[PDB]
DNA sequence: GGCCTATCTCCCAGCGGTATGCACTTTTAACAGTCACCCCCCAACTAACA
DNA sequence: TGTTAGTTGGGGGGTGACTGTTAAAAGTGCATACCGCCAAAAGATAGGCC
């Protein structure tokens, strides 16, 4: 159940988006799957440095055939991006990496946040549980670990139209308006770069390139269409109130809101906060009778900062690590 | 100039018209009698006919409501979120006035109190037809003057009516409390 | 004023014909039915009856008498509940109101069944009212349903009570003659009150006055063969008395009856006092101030609720009125403040609660009804003439079991009430949740109270997420919990079922009635499939369950006290800061990155609550003597019904309990003293019994000056595996041989015997596996044989030889291996199998030790029980093919739709509680809406994993039982004390020889029977005798009738074994 | 029957909230001739609420 | 112990009721499909599907 580019048109817009012509072709692009083949060869041949990803060791003699000139521009190497600092306890497979040791290896150093980009990452998402992986993103991107303990690094993968459109949700068409939408349209910048229907890509499993023809026609039966996602980070993300030891309580927030979706805004003030709700919604601003669902994501990180700045009570929240 | 129904026409039932509409006939070709016999003999005239007429005034208040669509359609257009708001308002409005005005019919249809008359009041009983005046409010003005003139002499027999009055309406209540939770409003009894 | 007068006159007399033609008019409109109006006393076919002969009123009521007048719902059995309240709250107005209320209407007619016409006939057949009882018979024909024995019944009642014309009586039972209405029926079988059956005896003596109900004397024996020795009037028979006379145990009952009518105990707590001020004062007046103003508001809340739900109940309307009404306000708001009390800072969700309040109103209301009834007077007479046999300077005239006088006396039915439908229980708990939450009201700001008057509430409602799911859950103000931990509480709150008695406790004589004296206690603790085992206890023959009562009764009337030498240290280190090591908890604040840091402290704040409350409760206890209950789960094991402050447990639990009654040491005890000393050190383990004595014998001085200073000393009592005992044990020696004659010594101590593992001997047993019944101890010898060094053995090889493959789990394990954790494993793998979960306790040893890496841990147990799995079929010959076909038999059981279900050899049965998911039902409301799992639902099927991996441990736990119960009773006729106290026998230090010859000649005559062929004779009859389907049948049959062969070992020998139990 | 797919410790432990659809009761506004609401200070009462 | 508010009588007015057909709002109590993924180990086995 995976899948890679493997045809020479696509390959090539595709390398030529990847790389733009004011940015540094020595920029390190960090490919997260390169299959068999094919895309990497492009991006060789446009310009730009390589580092390979790949989760298989099945691979590893083909993508290690490439690159026979010692500059060093392919660089192949063997984990997982997205088991990266597993969380779990238990011995390190030599799918599973840490952060550190790998960029360690690479020879990237740390940048500070209020400064131009590191590094930058292609790749794909996987098909089944997207929301997992944005999940465990947001958890890496709000407390800075993983990949983003240095600098401010961009990914450029792909998309389902169904997962798609659960992000960048607002009010107006409100009914898919969530929590997740909320912590990455304040985490980051969102682009749209490429769409494309789902039989152009090859398609792939465990015994091998998956062989089944009759597939394509269940490819046309899903008719699922694909996006690339430019997700560049926010300078001011981090605000004075909003840093990484308070965003579990940004998160219990946004999860009790949206819980209860019909309710108002004042409903669930009584159960979060001692404090006096209307005291809150006349301050930012908004009224009474406003409900959760037509409320921007900017005025829930005012919401939360409002909270957040007072210093007159001892007790603001009803969050404690026992919730966990 | 209302968002309620009322400033509008709203269209009759056709049924409901005829209905309607034979109540006057009936009361022209018996004048002066009762509408109780009226409406039974429009009601057994209704259950006698056939139900071709019952169809084509069906047909005829399709039409009335498909114009009455219409009618909602452009109002709707010309309403606003504030108008239906406002609407809302006057409906919780009308609502509040219907409950006071039926629970007002059934403390007085039923057995109510009705408290003692005091002093003054037994001397305004009395003596406001004796006391002149172009207005009704002068009148009672000079018995108020009047009353606030009288001695203390006279108001002892006065007193002595509130009281006796005080006396007989304090049986009565016992009487209405026992009376009424063999009716069984339990509303209506004292709270302790 | 004569013309005003006469006006209010005309007004008046309008009134009175409106309220005339009110009374007159039938309340056939729904606008008066929408105001609350006066109580209801009087189609086609269902008014032909009432239409005319209501109407023209019977001048003489005795006629249009009964025949002269000629799976529910879950919405139907709240009406019954509601109808069967109102008959306990004296209020059959209402309910008569409203089943009129549900009969006028076509749509609430059909949910009415016979048993709720019948709850108000019975209600109205007291206090004579013939015309009611007319009225409710003209509405049963009515509806069309024929009417049973209850109504005859209540019919005789009424006429009975009233005392009228004995004709009429006599033509009343001309009919029900011809019909099959038997008149002894009424009296038996019919769940009816004594005064009613004396009025219908009252009726039908004037009737005929020669009818004389049967006596049925003798009650039967049991006659089986295992228990035909225990039950036979030809022996020599010597039973225990306790030491206490008459008077004391007199006095102790009504200190246990004064104990269990209030339903809390007040303790002293242990914790260090803080008499300086340091303004804990402060907090305690302002907790006064605010638990008095909570009390109004909740007895306020509490009548407006009230006076609500009674206008609710008129209109025609289901509510919760009578059962609010079943207790006084004072008690319920003095429950609700109790529960609040006891609120833990982290919260509890709301179904727990909501659960908890609707349990604990059941039990006082339990309580209340028998004082409001003559029951208690009858029991305190029944005890006092009980008594007699269980205290010394009263003698019987003949020698009998507890059980056998409790009945042969005249005994009190003590009929008590069926338990209300689960609905019921769980909205009365939510409501009174809702009226808590909605109730109390709290300051915002406590430390400047004139700053700020904004009022909060005490308790929120919040969501925990996990996984996709939510769990709505009551969270304090954390402020009020600051306030509570500042200031400081000198007293703790126990219930009554939760502290050990103080009187013998009750004898077993049913699955109903038992240990509690008010309080009501069940034979079986399961939760899951509650019913099916009851109504297999039920259902079984009276004479089955004689042995498992008896001996449940014979470990209910031992008689305990408390060691305060040993308590005395315990608390002085719980004071201070304390040792860890030993098993004193230290305290939160001296433990201390920010994540470990808060769990390490929540972690300890965890457990020193609970060594506070066992330290208080054991300081109450501290010069008393107590008695603690019994009672078994599904498998047969048996345990206390105390909470936590049972006798099983840690170390430090079993120091402090010793017997109250001694026997002299005898010529042999001291011995046997010196040998269990040996035993809990911990060393001489692979040593014959004359070794350990003579080591002994060496290490005197040692434990002599363990005995004096336990604490300044050499501190030699640390280093044992168990310290505590070891501690009690050396006072108990030093003691021993420090008196003038070593014999004449009364010594109070525990002495423990146990196998090494029960499961293994009883699968040897079966099999008669000779390397099986070599390896554990069958088989006589002079030396000790130990299994755990065999599996050892066993496992070091085969990881020894995996880790030259370069495995990481076996090469990580390297001089890791020991003793205790290959006993753990063979633990879990023998016992408890069903479901691994020792496999936690697996991982904290391997954690405990600090030279593993830890995070190894969680893929290193998963290895260890596979060898030790491996190992125990390596070994052992019989345990595999006897596992092989219980597990076979499981799996073709369960896939045919049905639970396990066997017989043990004592006649208990046993069922097994594993069954799949179940239709959870929601109720909604104003807080939250609320779920719940039905039981007992039809459409639950067998769970065919844990029906499988449960058959094989469950059997040898039933074995276990079995052993057990028959040393009991078979130690109690030779005047001896017995305990169990987990897989070990305990037996004062005289005694050890004989109950060591018991303990093995049971052994032999248990395991004489055809234990395996018996099953394969009742499970073919019971399961696979059936011919709706033969084609499983067919299949299963042969494997029901394949026993393994038994092998070749003399089960006799057992008897001369003298390292069998050790 | 053979391939492949989904799951596991605590028994405790239990999930909550929205939107849709469907068998059944009640139940109102529409017309009218003509008597009930509602007002006004005066003072008093006073049961009820805090 | 301190504060509240609606009755008791005054008249004129408008405004709604008592007699009723019409036919649809309108309200209740169930049953059931569908969102939420709060972040997270390896292996053996049994069931389900082709």
């Amino acid at each position: 159940f995976k899948r890679y580019v493997t045809d020479r048109r696509l390959a090539e817009t595709l390398a030529q988006i990847y790389l733009g012509k004011p940015s540094r072709p020595p920029h390190l692009l960090l490919e997260c799957n390169p299959g068999p083949g094919i895309l990497t060869q492009a991006l060789l041949e446009a310009g730009a440095k390589v580092v390979a990803l790949e989760s298989d060791k099945t691979f590893i003699p083909h993508l290690e055939s490439l690159g026979k000139n010692l500059d060093g521009k392919l660089r192949v190497i063997h984990c997982d991006f997205f088991k990266l600092d597993p969380r779990s306890g238990g011995v390190i497979k030599p799918p599973a990496m840490s952060s550190r040791g790998l960029f360690k290896n690479l020879g990237i150093e740390a940048v500070p946040w209020t400064a131009d980009i590191p590094l930058k990452v292609v790749g794909m998402f996987p098909s089944r549980g997207e929301k997992r992986a944005l999940w465990k993103l947001a958890y890496d991107l709000y407390s800075c670990t993983s990949i983003y303990k240095f600098g401010r690094i961009e990914v450029n993968m792909f998309i389902g139209e169904k997962e798609f459109q659960k992000l960048m949700a607002d009010p107006g068409n409100p009914d898919l308006y969530h929590v997740l939408s909320v912590i990455w349209q304040l985490a980051c910048e969102i682009k749209v770069l490429h769409m494309e229907p789902w039989s152009s890509f090859d398609i792939y499993t465990r015994k091998g390139p998956l062989e089944n023809p009759k597939r394509r026609e269940l490819l046309d039966q899903l008719q699922q269409k694909l996006y690339l996602i430019q997700m560049i980070p926010r300078q001011n993300l981090f605000t004075k109130n909003l840093t990484p030891m308070n965003y579990n309580i940004f998160f219990h927030l946004l999860k009790h809101c949206f819980g209860r979706r019909s309710a108002t805004v004042i409903d669930h003030l009584r159960s979060l906060t001692p404090l006096d709700a209307r005291d809150i919604l006349m301050q930012i601003g908004k009224q009474e009778d406003e409900k959760v669902v037509n409320m921007h994501p900017q005025d829930f990180k005012t919401l939360f900062e409002t909270i957040e700045r007072s210093k007159d009570c001892a007790y603001k929240w009803l969050y404690d690590e026992t919730l966990e | 100039s209302s968002v309620l129904a009322s400033s509008p026409k709203k269209p009759v039932s056709s049924y409901l018209r005829f209905s309607k509409e034979q109540l006057p006939i009936f009361k022209a070709q018996n004048p002066d009698a009762k509408t109780t016999e009226l409406i039974r003999r429009i009601a057994q005239r209704w259950r006698e006919l056939p139900d071709s007429k019952k169809k084509i005034y069906q047909d005829a208040y399709r039409a009335e409501w498909q114009v009455y669509k219409e009618e909602i359609s452009r109002f709707k257009e010309q309403l606003t979120p504030s108008q239906i708001m406002s609407l809302e308002k006057e409906i919780m409005d009308k609502h509040l006035k219907r409950k006071a005005m039926t629970k007002k019919k059934e403390l007085t249809l039923l057995g109510k109190p009705k408290r003692p008359r005091s002093a003054y009041n037994v001397y305004v009983a009395e003596r406001f037809q004796e006391a002149k005046g172009d207005s009704p409010q002068e009148k009672l003005k000079t018995v108020k003057e009047n009353w606030k003139n009288l001695s203390d002499s006279e108001k002892e027999l006065y007193i002595q009516h509130a009281k006796e009055d005080e006396t007989r309406y304090h049986n009565e209540m016992k009487s209405w409390e026992e009376q009424m939770i063999e009716v069984g409003r339990k509303d209506l009894l004292r709270r302790t | 004023w004569a013309k005003i007068l006469e006006k209010d006159k005309r007004t008046q007399q309008m009134r009175m014909q409106r309220l005339k033609a009110k009374l007159q008019m039938p309340f056939q409109s729904g606008e008066f039915k929408a105001l609350t109006r006066r109580l209801q006393v009087e189609s086609k076919q269902m008014a032909g009856c009432l239409e005319d002969c209501t109407r023209q009123a019977p001048e003489s009521p005795w006629e249009e008498q009964l025949a002269r007048l000629l799976q529910l719902s879950g919405q139907q059995q709240r009406l019954l509940a509601f109808f069967k309240c109102c008959l306990l709250t004296d209020q059959l107005p209402l309910a008569h109101h409203l089943l009129v209320v549900h009969h006028g209407q076509r749509q609430k007619r059909k949910l009415l069944t016979l048993d709720m016409y019948n709850a108000v006939m019975l209600g109205w057949a007291r206090q004579g009212a013939f015309k009611e009882l007319v009225y409710v018979l003209f509405m049963v024909k009515d509806a069309g349903l024929t009417p049973d024995l209850l109504s005859y019944a209540a019919a005789l009642q009424c006429m009975g009570r009233q005392d009228q014309d004995a004709g009429t009586i006599e033509r009343c039972l001309e009919q029900m003659s011809q019909e099959g209405l038997k008149l002894q029926a009424l009296f038996t079988a019919v769940l009816l009150s004594e005064e009613d059956r004396a009025t219908v005896l009252k009726a039908v003596h004037k009737v005929k006055p020669t009818f004389s109900l049967p006596p049925q004397l003798p009650p039967p024996v049991n006659t089986s063969k295992l228990l035909r020795d225990v039950y036979a009037k030809d022996g020599r028979v010597s039973y225990p008395k306790l030491h206490l006379p008459l008077k004391t145990l007199q006095c102790l009952f009504e200190k246990q009856l004064h104990m269990e009518l209030a339903s809390r105990v007040c303790v002293v707590s242990v914790e260090k006092p803080t008499l300086p001020s340091k303004e804990v004062k402060h907090a305690r007046k302002t907790l006064k101030t605010l638990r008095d103003q909570w009390e109004k508001a909740l007895c306020r809340a509490l009548r407006e609720t009230k006076n609500r739900l009674e206008r609710e109940v008129y209109e025609g309307r289901f509510s919760l009125y009578p059962f609010l009404c079943l207790l006084d306000e004072r008690e319920v708001v003095r429950m609700l403040l109790q529960v609040l009390q006891a609120l833990p800072a982290q919260g509890e969700s709301f179904t727990t609660l909501a659960r908890e309040l609707s349990a604990r109103t059941f039990s006082r209301h339990v309580v209340q009804r028998q004082r409001v009834s003559g029951q208690v007077q009858a029991l305190q007479n029944h005890y006092r003439k009980y008594l007699c046999l269980l205290a010394s300077d009263a003698e019987v005239p003949e020698p009998c079991l507890p059980r056998q006088y409790w009945e042969e006396l005249g005994a009190p039915e003590a009929l008590r009430e069926q338990p209300w439908p689960l609905p019921v229980q769980m909205e009365l708990g939510k409501l009174l949740a809702e009226m808590l939450v909605q109730a109390t009201q709290m300051p915002c700001s406590l430390d400047k109270p004139h700053r700020s008057s904004r009022l909060v509430p005490v308790l929120y409602h919040v969501y925990s997420f996990r996984n996709v799911q939510q769990i709505g859950i009551l969270k304090p103000h954390p402020a009020y919990v600051q306030l509570l931990e500042k200031a400081a509480e000198p007293t703790l709150t126990f219930e009554a079922v939760d502290v050990p008695m103080l009187c013998p406790p009750l004898p077993w004589t049913s699955p109903h009635s038992g240990a509690f004296l008010l309080s009501p206690t069940k034979l079986m603790r399961t939760v899951e499939g509650a019913t099916q085992h009851q109504e297999l206890l039920e259902t079984c023959p009276p004479t089955a369950l004689h042995g498992a009562l008896d001996a449940l009764t014979q470990l209910g009337n031992c008689a305990w006290r408390v060691n305060g030498r040993v308590l005395d240290l315990v608390l002085q280190l719980f004071q201070a800061k304390g040792c860890p090591q030993l098993g004193v908890p230290a305290p939160p604040s001296e433990a201390p990155e920010l994540a470990h840091c808060q769990k390490v402290a929540r972690e300890m704040h965890s457990l020193r609550a609970e060594a506070l409350y066992r330290l208080s409760l054991a300081q109450h206890l501290r010069d008393r003597v107590f008695w603690l209950p019994h009672n078994m789960d599904f498998r047969g094991r048996t345990y206390p019904c105390p909470p936590h402050f049972n006798h099983l447990g840690s170390d430090v639990a079993r120091a402090l309990l010793e017997f109250a009654q001694g026997r002299p040491l005898g010529p042999h005890g001291l011995d046997w003293l010196k040998i269990h000393l040996v035993n809990l050190t911990g060393l001489k383990k692979r040593e014959p019994l004359r070794k350990r004595l003579a080591f002994a014998e060496e290490v005197m001085d040692d434990i002599l000056d363990s005995a004096d200073q336990p604490l300044t000393g050499r501190k030699w009592w640390m280093g044992a595996e168990e310290p505590w005992q070891t501690l009690a044990c050396c006072m108990e020696v030093a003691n021993a041989v420090r008196a003038s004659d070593p014999a004449a010594y009364v010594s109070h101590l525990p002495v423990h015997q146990d196998g090494s593992c029960n499961g293994l001997q009883h699968y040897a047993a079966l099999g008669r596996d000779s390397v099986g019944a070599a390896s554990v101890n069958l088989e006589p010898s002079d030396v000790p044989q130990d299994v755990y060094s065999g599996v050892a053995a066993q496992v070091e090889v085969f990881r020894r030889q995996d880790a030259q493959r370069g495995m990481r789990v076996a090469q990580v394990l390297e001089g890791f291996i020991t003793r205790k954790v290959v006993k753990q494993t063979v633990m879990t793998v023998v016992y408890g199998v069903t479901r691994y979960g020792g496999r936690l306790q697996i991982e904290k040893r391997l954690r405990e030790l600090s030279d593993f890496p830890q995070e190894f841990v969680w893929e290193a147990s998963h290895y260890l029980v596979r060898q030790v799995f491996k190992s125990l079929q390596e070994m052992f010959s019989g345990t595999r093919a006897i596992q092989h076909w219980l597990t076979e038999s499981a799996r073709l059981i369960s896939h045919m739709g049905s639970v396990v279900e066997w017989v043990t050899p004592l006649g208990v049965p046993v069922i097994q509680p594993y069954r799949l998911d179940s239709k959870v039902k929601q109720i909604g409301g104003g807080i939250q809406s609320i779920t719940y799992t039905h039981n007992g639902d039809i459409s639950r099927k067998p769970n065919t994993r844990k029906q499988k991996n449960g058959f094989p441990p469950n059997f040898i736990h039933s074995l276990d039982s079995s052993h057990m119960m028959l040393t009991a009773l078979h130690c109690y006729r030779k005047g001896l004390t017995f305990v169990s106290v987990h897989d070990c026998y305990w037996t004062h230090a005289a005694d050890v020889s004989v109950m060591n010859q018991v303990c093995r000649e049971q052994f032999v005559r248990l395991h004489s029977e055809p234990i395996l062929q018996d099953l394969s004779r009742f499970l073919v009859k019971r399961f696979c005798s059936e011919p709706q389907k033969i084609l499983e049948a067919s299949q299963l049959k042969e494997t029901l009738q394949a026993v393994p062969k038994p092998g070749a070992f003399d089960l006799e020998q057992v008897k001369r074994s003298t390292y069998f139990f050790s």
